C-alpha cells in the first residue's frame, strides 16, 4: 500500500 | 549527550551529496545551459534513455524527469537518515509516516542549497551543471519551479553553515511535533526540544561570531514551510495541465492532501 511505509519497513 | 555527533554522522553517511563535496565542485562537471549542451549531457550520462527516445520528448519534461527521480532519491536518503536520529525509530510507524510526509520537502529544498550558487545547480551526482538562466529560459510553468528555490538558496547560503550545522537543521525539520495527524505530539515535541537545543549549542561554538545565528536559522525553517506550500501548488499545476509530465507514484503519495 503506502510507498513511504515500505521505506521505513525496509531492512 | 553525543546527540549531536550521531546526527552529523548519520548525515554523512546517508547523503551522497553535502556541501563540502558541493563546494569542491562548485569552486570540472558539464555545464547545461541551452538545448544543444543538455543534449550532450544526456548522450554521455545517460547513454540508454536518448537511444530510447528521451531526446523526442521536450527538454522541460526530460529536466523534469531529472528532478522527479532526484527527488525520489533524497525520500530515501532522508527515510534512512530519519532512522537514525536517536528516538525516530521507536516512534509508531504511522507517525513516523507523517513526518516523513510534512518534513522531506522542506528538507530537500534546505540541501539543495548546498549544490546551488548564483549561476546554476549542480545535477547528476554532481556531474551535471545546469544555469538558472537556462532554466529561466523553458516555457511555463517549469521556469517558475527552480527560481524561488535559488532566492532562498542565496539567502540561506549566505549564513555560510557547514554539513554538522546541515545535519542538526534537517534532523528539526524532520522531527516536527505539529505535523498534521501526529498522534504522540509530546514525545515529538520532546525530541525536537533535545534535537534544537543541541543545535542552538552547536551553532554558539561553530558560529561564534554570528551571535544572531539561531534566530535567523528558526526563521528560516518557517521560510522553507512556506516554500514548499507555494511548491506544492506547483505540483497541482503539473498535476492538472502537463501530459508528459506523470508524477512517479511515491511523490503522488507524499503529496497527497497536503
Ligand atoms: C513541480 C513538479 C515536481 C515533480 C513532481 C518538480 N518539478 N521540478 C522541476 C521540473 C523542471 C525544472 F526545469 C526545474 C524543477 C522539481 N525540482 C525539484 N528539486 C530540483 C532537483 N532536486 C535536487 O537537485 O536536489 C538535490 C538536493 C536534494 C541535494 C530535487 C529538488 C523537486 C521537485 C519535486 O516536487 O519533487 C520538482
Amino acid at each position: 500500500p503506502s510507498l513511504l511505509k515500505k521505506l521505513l519497513l525496509a531492512p | 549527550k553525543s546527540l549531536a555527533k550521531r546526527i552529523y554522522e548519520a548525515y554523512l553517511k546517508n547523503f551522497n551529496m553535502n556541501k563540502v563535496k558541493a563546494r569542491v565542485i562548485l569552486s570540472p562537471p558539464f555545464v547545461i545551459h541551452d538545448m544543444e549542451t543538455l543534449c550532450m549531457a544526456e548522450k554521455t550520462l545517460v547513454a540508454k534513455l536518448v537511444a530510447n527516445g528521451i531526446q523526442n520528448k521536450e527538454a522541460e519534461v526530460r529536466i523534469f524527469h531529472c528532478c522527479q527521480c532526484t527527488s525520489v532519491e533524497t525520500v530515501t536518503e532522508l527515510t534512512e537518515f530519519a532512522k537514525a536520529i536517536p528516538g525516530f525509530a521507536n516512534l509508531d510507524l504511522n507517525d513516523q509516516v507523517t513526518l516523513l510526509k510534512y518534513g522531506v520537502y522542506e528538507a530537500i529544498f534546505a540541501m539543495l542549497s548546498s549544490v546551488m550558487n548564483k549561476d546554476g545547480m549542480l545535477v547528476a551526482y554532481g556531474n551535471g551543471f545546469i544555469t538558472r538562466e537556462f532554466l529561466k529560459s523553458l516555457r511555463k510553468p517549469f521556469c517558475d519551479i527552480m527560481e524561488p528555490k535559488f532566492d532562498f538558496a542565496m539567502k540561506f547560503n549566505a549564513l555560510e553553515l557547514d554539513d554538522s550545522d546541515i545535519s542538526l537543521f534537517v534532523a528539526a525539520i524532520i522531527c516536527c511535533g505539529d505535523r498534521p495527524g501526529l498522534l504522540n505530539v509530546g514525545h515529538i515535541e520532546k525530541m525536537q526540544e533535545g534535537i534544537v537545543h543541541v543545535l542552538r549549542l552547536h551553532l554558539q561554538s561553530n558560529h561564534p561570531d554570528d551571535i544572531f545565528l539561531f534566530p535567523k536559522l528558526l526563521q528560516k525553517m518557517a521560510d522553507l514551510r512556506q516554500l514548499v506550500t507555494e511548491h506544492a501548488q506547483l505540483v497541482q499545476i503539473i498535476k492538472k495541465t502537463e501530459s508528459d509530465a506523470a508524477l512517479h507514484p511515491l511523490l503522488q503519495e507524499i503529496y497527497r492532501d497536503m
